[PDB]
């Protein structure tokens, strides 16, 4: 399966949404 | 990231010395805090303007901040 | 100390959405700022105390975050 | 206490049925509910009535109710 | 509807809101059902992911655990 | 030498989660069965002056920047 995709190894995109930020 | 990156790591330094006076941080420890205090700061304008807006007003006054932070539940 | 400039402010609060601002909202966003700090390493340093663990990795930090 | 028991618990039974299908609730559970409702709408109110007031204005409506919700979190 | 109309007044006057619009009424219960709705979901999986018969207080008291106000 | 008294424990908790209180509950007027909704004319007088009270904040506030500015 093509079905798991690949990263960026950036680990702020969780505290960007821990408060909801573009 | 938009602070500046030096004058936050030394702000997050007096703090982190006064608790406690034995105190080391991680590169990307103190990366993760600046990020988390804008996210939170611009989270926390958002609220503050709308309600500023609320008052029908433009300009936000410190009284917008601080009913933003009542209504959450932050001290003081 | 507080060297978390005027302007710097500006850009997050226009980040927010904000249009104008009160010349106090410097002051005030400061000292809201540090409370945000003060309490969050406050709390890492505690989960990284508990794993008698040297330094804080940023993970700590995200689990003192979560918290908030 | 301030609802009548009866109604609410008829509100009560109906969520529940709306979409767990015939799940049991004890009696102490719903006088827990209500007790805790009606203690929240309260509290919700001392935050409403905050918003009224930051507007210069008196009689609450819902854009203070929203607002006041907005900041905390809620849909 | 959802709840007696002078209830919700006397839940207010204890917010201490001493003014109201009629457009409060509707809007009241809209936010309770949606309380509601909230809280009894997380009261039942307290009940479940503890194999339990069905639902008590301390489900209820354990789901309102997400709370400062 | 250590003691407590009444039988109701899960409730008071509840209560005690949002804030509730005892206190205010034996003064019950009835302002809110009757005096406690506000005229559609009243509303819009309300918001009126909520107006007119917030551009004026605004503008005083561009006043004290000129201040500020020199």
């Amino acid at each position: 399966i093509e079905d798991e995709g690949e990263p960026q190894e950036e680990i702020s995109k969780h505290i960007r949404e821990i408060f909801g930020y573009d | 990231l938009l602070i500046r990156k030096l004058p936050f790591q030394r702000l997050v330094r007096e703090i982190a010395q006064d608790f406690k006076t034995d105190l080391r941080f991680q590169s990307s420890a103190v990366m993760a805090l600046q990020e988390a205090s804008e996210a939170y700061l611009v989270g926390l304008f958002e609220d503050t303007n709308l309600c500023a807006i609320h008052a029908k007003r433009v300009t936000i006054m410190p009284k917008d901040i601080q009913l933003a932070r009542r209504i959450r539940g932050e001290r003081a | 100390i507080q060297g978390i400039t005027k302007p710097a402010i500006r850009r997050l609060a226009r980040r927010g959405g904000v249009k104008r601002i009160s010349g106090l909202i410097y002051e005030e966003t400061r000292g809201v700022l540090k409370v945000f700090l003060e309490n969050v390493i406050r709390d890492a340093v505690t989960y990284t105390e508990h794993a008698k663990r040297k330094t804080v990795t940023a993970m700590d930090v995200v689990y003192a975050l979560k918290r908030q």
